[PDB]
RNA sequence: UUGGCACCUCGAUGUCGGCUCAUCGCAUCCUGGGGCUGUAGUCGGUCCCAAGGGUUGGGCUGUUCGCCCAUUAAAGCGGUACGCGAGCUGGGUUCAGAACGUCGUGAGACAGUUCGGUCCCUAUCCGUCGUGGGCGUAGGAAAUUUGAGAGGAGCUGUCCUUAACCGGGAUGGACAUACCUCUGGUGUACCAGUUGUCGUGCCAACGGCAUAGCUGGGUAGCUAUGUGUGGACGGGAUAAGUGCUGAAAGCAUCUAAGCAUGAAGCCCCCCUCAAGAUGAGAUUUCCCAACUUCGGUUAUAAGAUCCCUCAAAGAUGAUGAGGUUAAUAGGUUCGAGGUGGAAGCAUGGUGACAUGUGGAGCUGACGAAUACUAAUCGAUCGAAGACUUAAU
RNA sequence: CCUAAGGUAGCGAAAUUCCUUGUCGGGUAAGUUCCGACCCGCACGAAAGGCGUAACGAUUUGGGCACUGUCUCAACGAGAGACUCGGUGAAAUCAUAGUACCUGUGAAGAUGCAGGUUACCCGCGACAGGACGGAAAGACCCCGUGGAGCUUUACUGUAGCC
RNA sequence: AGAUAUAGGUGCCCGUACCGCAAACCGACACAGGUAGUCAAGAUGAGAAUUCUAAGGUGAGCGAGCGAACUCUCGUUAAGGAACUCGGCAAAAUGACCCCGUAACUUCGGGAGAAGGGGUGCUCUUUAGGGUUAACGCCCAGAAGAGCCGCAGUGAAUAGGCCCAAGCGACUGUUUAUCAAAAACACAGGUCUCUGCUAAACCGUAAGGUGAUGUAUAGGGGCUGACGCCUGCCCGGUG
RNA sequence: CAAUGGUAGGAGAGCGUUCUAAGGGCGUUGAAGCAUGAUCGUAAGGACAUGUGGAGCGCUUAGAAGUGAGAAUGCCGGUGUGAGUAGCGAAAGACGGGUGAGAAUCCCGUCCACCGAUUGACUAAGGUUUCCAGAGGAAGGCUCGUCCGCUCUGGGUUAGUCGGGUCCUAAGCUGAGGCCGACAGGCGUAGGCGAUGGAUAACAGGUUGAUAUUCCUGUACCACCUAUAUCGA
RNA sequence: ACCCUUGGUCAGGUUGAAGUUCAGGUAACACUGAAUGGAGGACCGAACCGACUUACGUUGAAAAGUGAGCGGAUGAACUGA
RNA sequence: CCGAUAGUGAACCAGUACCGUGAGGGAAAGGUGAAAAGCACCCCGGAAGGGGAGUGAAAUAGAACCUGAAACCGUGUGCUU
RNA sequence: UUAAGUUAUUAAGGGCGCACGGUGGAUGCCUUGGCACUAGAAGCCGAUGAAGGACGUUACUAACGACGAUAUGCUUUGGGGA
């Protein structure tokens, strides 16, 4: 496990930032450490919402946030509705993956490495 | 704690032998003759 | 050691004791070897050879010394700026305050005590501990190696037997080294109990913050106080010694020629490093054409590298496991080990709560399967073997 | 015999006692410190007070209980710097430097001198034995017919006062 | 002494921006320091303490990685438990409210929170009252019983370690801004002395002042230092 | 033929630098200065050729001096070394969209965090335009910057009642005449100045990008003035 | 640093002085009980004011600081003009 | 007599920046060309900067603008390691 | 083809020479500014409000000079002539 530069209390509450924002997204630029890190947790989360049940939808809310999701016309949807409706179903006969990591050049002011974390 | 000579001219670019930096990976794109770095996107019409 | 001299340093060469880390001498404290004894045995006394290793924890005092207590085979003595303050400490000693005895008409002082009291520096060069790159080793590579030379290790209690020596056994102490199966420690992305308070609209379930809020356990890894191993048996040449044959010296004598014997020491034996050992060694494998203006040159080969997925390796780099003709990481699936009975539901109870469904549910690093995602397409380097002589 | 008079009480090895770690008792396995006693007070002593004293003290000294990584003897974990990469970028110091070692030599303790020994060329992370390493024209010590504050029955004056 | 109740209008100058526990002020800096006063909610509490939040404000003017040594700041540790050290330095331990208990010595006030022990969570029964109101209500407190859960109930945070004996200074207080906080200085009390008022004493050339709008139970100076029991001898020398 | 090592010192002969006199010369067909060269004299030193440079400058004899530098922990300038080294000043951010030549750093959004007897709201002092709106990115900002307390050119502060003066006095400071003193001046009476105190008539709501008990709306109060016995030390 | 004039600040809790009243007791006092009362360079502890210990800092964030503890906190207190 | 480190501290918007509570202390900084004839227009760039064209004897005479030394920092190379 | 021997290619970097550039402000030439004097002439200003200052005035106005609400000037007498 990579620990990223924080601290252990801020290191979880980073990621739990950073699923949620993939999860609304579905695609983000990131550095290239927090997305190695990121990937397994928003992939342990796909298979709680491809699991289905009760105990498993209260498993992902001590994860994800309390955002909301403005769909078209005005009906809104929360971030762990979006999860156990939407996300958990064109990724039902997958077995592993779900996720996608591309690599981009350094940006401008340090020279971090970029990247983008897609869906697949 | 504090140099006790100058250093010399000589002495100096001695130690920079080995201070200075290397050219990219940086092929060429099969998308668009350009060029790219390895294992990245291409800055230009981003294929990969 | 106390001094004699005043040659080095006043535009600064930092005291005493202790801590850390040592290193050398031998005029030997123990252990090894011997001669003499006023040596019966067990213990000794003395002198010789011997520096391989070893050579303790406390009380009192700033102490160094010294005196004690309890041990040990032993509690050696000295040099190294009375080793070591750009490695540490600052207790004594000679900074400013204050006081006692004493001396002085006094300011003050010590022929003496007492309580308090500021130790700076980012390593340039040589040095030395690690770890890379370049060129060389007469073609370019990949492995395996010899060992010139170097560095380690070297300690010795008690008991049983022989029954005091010489002989045989069994077990310890202190030091080294490798490792995590065991007993333990830690284990901040592992499980559980619990308090205050603000939240997810409410109940129930949960999240933030309070040292990781606090408490009870704990996987891998890293670890000692834990678990294993080591200094074994021996050879060569000698020291002080003990001798044999033997004359110089018609006898004697270990010595001059000869010949033996003899130590924890010397050179090996054991353990690591070692062809930049420019004297650059050796084995068995791989690759081996086109073009000239005959001088030589290109790209390519075998081989690597860049770049990327990594860990058993790691400051970086290097080393190792892999890159689709793929199990290298992640996810997924099943497990080991850890926690110790989830949620929902139903029953019992007035209630806090209990029982069942059910060794439940979760679970970071550990063992196996599986190409679902990423290790895509590419690029750079890299040989055609000089002339002398002698044999074929 | 001397003097103006010769130290009373109370305390005493002491914030005072040099000899001295005095002696004896107590406390510890082992006590130069500490407490109780002794009087031989180098050199206590009565308003520069003597002796005693409840309470109070970021006061000094000694001993107990508890408690601990202070220690035997260290191990693991978290974060900041260090370290690699991108940005920005100093200072002290500095005669010129291609800046080994040993035994000598020498202004008597050598990178640089002699005779030997050892070492392919250039980095990076570390440690501090030397460069009598840096910093401050030694504060110790002596010397200037140097300075300054203070003292008095040194000298010479003087404000004041009678 | 003295002297002779509605209707319309008029009203000047200076300050006024912004920062103001702060990047606008004092510190050479957009500097971990300093800077009077007013206001100040909820849960918990004795509280303006503690932990979490409101109104409101802010996210710190270099970052990304990796998770070596060594330095720093923090957490844990088998068995032992001051053996460490000049010295328990540092760390650990104590810590709230309630109840029971508490030694010598004393200046009778103290010592004293002495010491040393026990309790503390939640549920349900029944039980005595005390603020305000015609009652219901609405607040504030107690006692006894029967149970339920955990390793642990001030379940977190904040809140004295105790005791024995000796020296010094009675005590609260003051001091070497920047190496000394003390046994040194103050002190309440004690004593000696000088001073009869335009006082002595002190400042100043003087005039004017302080002393003092005081008057010997007052004022200035020297020494001593609460309180208790006391303070011996010497007037030759110096004043 | 003979002499010629030399510190402290003594003695002699010279070289070069600025300015003056007299004489005679050279210079836009290129003086001085600067740079380079394999030249000359016993030395200090002197020429010549080229390049650059753009207006002055040598020679001879004599005269006069601010007349010659490697050192003073010298003085001033400006450039190294250490060195791509130390540091970058207490504390949490993430992602989305947008703007731009350029975005970790600017603006908007969501979530998360931190203070809350204060990192909130006022207000003295002090500072003096930092305030507001448009525009900019040289330097300043310990990085970046499209941004700013920085630069540019336009703005912003409204009072009979708020605080101060046209009211009062304290400590202190001044003081006609006066008293004292080499000078200068010191002191002091009446009388004045002097808040940190006493006195003193306005409230609520709305409004701007920037001011409000000041502007606007509503409702007030105080002093004076004119129309329609009392005053009093 | 001392002083002069005129202002301001000190959460919360604990102790329980002298005086009084009662009741008892005495020829009368004296006395000892109980309430009441609210003293003090008193106690505990924030704001505020100080500076005993140690670590860190030592070309500091700082030409006297910071972290953790520490002392006073109704007075000979602290602080403004 | 000096000729920009000289000569007044000051040749220049000098008793000025700046420093100090104050008294007071006290700098650095001259030169386009005869004449502004001070580079219309094109090209790269957001601009700055530049390459051409033109003005002029001359533009490294282009506004820090006469000459332009040394220390210092570079790029290319003949011989060398 | 084997043995024995001898010597050369390299340059990551560095050294010396030479060319060409940058920084910088010495040197040369130059002068508005000062330094030392000589001859002549002055040797006081102010309540009729001084020396020295503050604030203002231009068509646009930071800043220096000029000068004052008659303000970047007003009148008169005399030079001078685009
Ligand atoms: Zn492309």
């Amino acid at each position: 496990y990579r620990k990223l530069g924080r601290t252990s209390d801020q290191r979880k509450a980073m990621l739990r930032d950073l699923a949620t924002s993939l999860i609304i997204s579905e695609r983000i630029e990131t550095t290239e450490a927090r997305a190695k890190e990121v990937r397994s947790v928003v992939e342990k989360l796909i298979t709680l919402g491809k699991k289905g049940d009760l105990a498993s939808r209260r498993n992902a809310a001590k994860t994800l946030r309390n955002v909301e999701i403005l769909n078209e016309d005005e009906t809104t949807q929360t971030a762990l509705q979006k999860l156990f409706g939407e996300i958990a179903e064109r990724y039902t006969e997958r077995q592993g993956g779900y996720t996608r990591i591309l690599k981009q050049g350094p940006r401008r002011g340090d020279g971090a490495e970029s990247v983008i974390i897609e869906l697949v | 704690a504090v140099p006790k000579r100058r250093t010399s001219k000589t002495r100096k670019n001695k130690r920079r032998t080995h201070f200075k930096i290397s050219v990219p990976g940086m092929t060429e794109c099969p998308n668009c003759g350009e060029y790219k770095l390895s294992h990245r996107v291409c800055k230009n019409c981003g294929s990969y």
